[PDB]
């Protein structure tokens, strides 16, 4: 459960994100296919160089999502009803990955906002990108 | 990961009562209705809808026969597994794309279903040399993925 | 989420353990301790060899718990909440270990009861032993 | 798992740059915050109550220096982490009981605090030649449980 100032803490971490979320969203997947390469086995079809369309315009897919969710935090299994359902009957991602796209997230948040990326801020996004990854795993089985 | 002799003489033993044929089907089936997910690999093999579908899918007891009999060719070699699995590690990343998380999960399927067959000869210490082995082939399937 | 039938599969199967669960429950725990060794770490105090006393309770405790998430299969968060309470404040087992009790169980029961571990009822009882240790470490943080 | 000649440049350079006492106090005071079971090993350290409390423990500090000091001796060994980690391992084991999954917890605790510091000099591929290094410094910190 995310607690009040989870929330609070999240929205305003987010908020500063801003409209960055896009470039954030792109650079958390070049992140995630250097230091995670079984990742790469999802995107057989994308040109995963640096600098690449495809992963700019998937990150700012992810980035629009995580928006979303944020604004809706109170509610989130409604707000990604489709994309749960998505993932768990078209594009089936194992559940292990969701951690590792979690942990390059908050690299880089940690790498762009410093003075935002508290120890109470970091324990309250690492909370909701958890979550979130559990809204997107629930339809699984 | 390395095998005591006398995990060594457990492993092979077991192995010698094992139908290969018929304990690949079995996993293969157990891992694609315990872990739907898994199905995505298997467009080709037709209705896989329900349990007995999945189960009785000629295609699927096909490919576990495959599967089971490479690693059964493994337990050959338990001192040279990467060497062994490294011609299928590279297939299985450049050609088919499969996640090495589902070499883990097959792994565990295939410790269920060698419990359910054996039963009491199916002991702790046993199952503890057969949990070494399924990781240890799980971690050479996926050395050589880039 | 279990479905209506997934219930039925865990009621019948578990049913079937009975007067054994004891028995299995010390067999679990016997199965994870050698497989994964890690887990010891947690028991430093009791004697681990084979037909130890404090492992024989401990497989009681735990199986009359789980006997109880299986009567209460509607409501598991409310039954489970005391143990659930203990193992975040008091234990703090790290989560990455409930999925090792949980395939131990699965081990000793498909050993134990194979004309009822089918492949539908497999996959019932990984999903209700999942679904256990979720309960059980919904108030980590 | 195998640095590159470029990969251990990268990490060496960047290493150089790092303060090791206040890292470590930051690293291991954002442990126990963001995964807050990992306090059950320093009942000793004191008021852990809330972040703040944490964060200014001088007992926690103090071990944080320790843990990264080692650590930082690793690095000069990156070919042999096994025989350097070896006493350790078999301390965490036999005296301390710590479960290694904290030793990976920690590795990404470090990875964080690593990038709010150097920010855009903590790339993505300098990123990735650190996760190779907390991996293999957990790994071998877990070689010699029994
Ligand atoms: C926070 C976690 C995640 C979020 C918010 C997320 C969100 C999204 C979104 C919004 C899309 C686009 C769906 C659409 O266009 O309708 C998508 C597609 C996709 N996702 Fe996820 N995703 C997440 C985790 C993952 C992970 C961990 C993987 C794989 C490692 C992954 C693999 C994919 C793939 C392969 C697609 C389709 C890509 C394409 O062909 O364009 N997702 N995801
Ligand atoms: C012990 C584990 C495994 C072994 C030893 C193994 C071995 C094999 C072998 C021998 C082939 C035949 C390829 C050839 O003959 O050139 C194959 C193909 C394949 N494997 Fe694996 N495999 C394993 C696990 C898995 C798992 C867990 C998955 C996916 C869920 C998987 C997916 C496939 C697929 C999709 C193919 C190609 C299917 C086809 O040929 O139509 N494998 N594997
Ligand atoms: C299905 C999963 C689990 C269930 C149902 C369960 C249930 C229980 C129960 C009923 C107790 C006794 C509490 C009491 O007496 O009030 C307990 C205690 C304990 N559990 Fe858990 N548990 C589970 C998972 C785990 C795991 C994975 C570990 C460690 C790897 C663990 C470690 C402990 C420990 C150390 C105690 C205290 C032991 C003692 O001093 O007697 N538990 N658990
Ligand atoms: C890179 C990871 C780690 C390294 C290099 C490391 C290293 C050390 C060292 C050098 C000591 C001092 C022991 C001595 O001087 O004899 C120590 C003690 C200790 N470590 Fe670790 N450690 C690591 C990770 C952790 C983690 C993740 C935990 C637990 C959350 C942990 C728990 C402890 C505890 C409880 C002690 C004893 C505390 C005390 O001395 O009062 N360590 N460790």
């Amino acid at each position: 459960v995310l607690s009040p100032a989870d929330k609070t803490n999240v929205k305003a971490a987010w908020g500063k994100v801003g409209a960055h979320a896009g470039e954030y969203g792109a650079e958390a997947l070049e992140r995630m296919f250097l230091s995670f390469p079984t990742t790469k086995t999802y995107f057989p079809h994308f040109d995963l160089s640096h600098g690449s369309a495809q992963v700019k315009g998937h990150g700012k897919k992810v980035a629009d999502a995580l928006t979303n969710a944020v604004a809706h935090v109170d509610d989130m299994p409604n707000a990604l009803s489709a994309l749960s359902d998505l993932h768990a009957h078209k594009l089936r991602v194992d559940p292990v990955n969701f951690k590792l796209l979690s942990h390059c997230l908050l690299v880089t948040l940690a790498a762009h906002l410093p003075a935002e990326f508290t120890p109470a801020v970091h324990a309250s996004l690492d909370k909701f990108l958890a979550s979130v990854s559990t809204v997107l795993t629930s339809k699984y089985r | 990961v390395h095998l005591t002799p006398e995990e060594k003489s457990a492993v092979t033993a077991l192995w010698g009562k094992v139908n290969v044929d018929e304990v690949g089907g079995e996993a293969l089936g157990r891992l694609l209705v315990v872990y739907p997910w898994t199905q995505r690999f298997f467009e080709s093999f037709g209705d896989l809808s329900t349990p007995d579908a999945v189960m009785g899918n000629p295609k699927v007891k096909a490919h576990g026969k495959k599967v089971l009999g490479a690693f059964s060719d493994g337990l050959a070699h338990l001192d040279n597994l990467k060497g062994t699995f490294a011609t299928l590690s590279e297939l299985h990343c450049d050609k088919l794309h499969v996640d090495p998380e589902n070499f883990r999960l097959l792994g565990n399927v295939l410790v269920c279903v060698l419990a359910h067959h054996f039963g009491k000869e199916f002991t702790p210490p046993v199952q503890a040399a057969y949990q070494k082995v399924v990781a240890g082939v799980a971690n050479a399937l996926a050395h050589k993925y880039h």
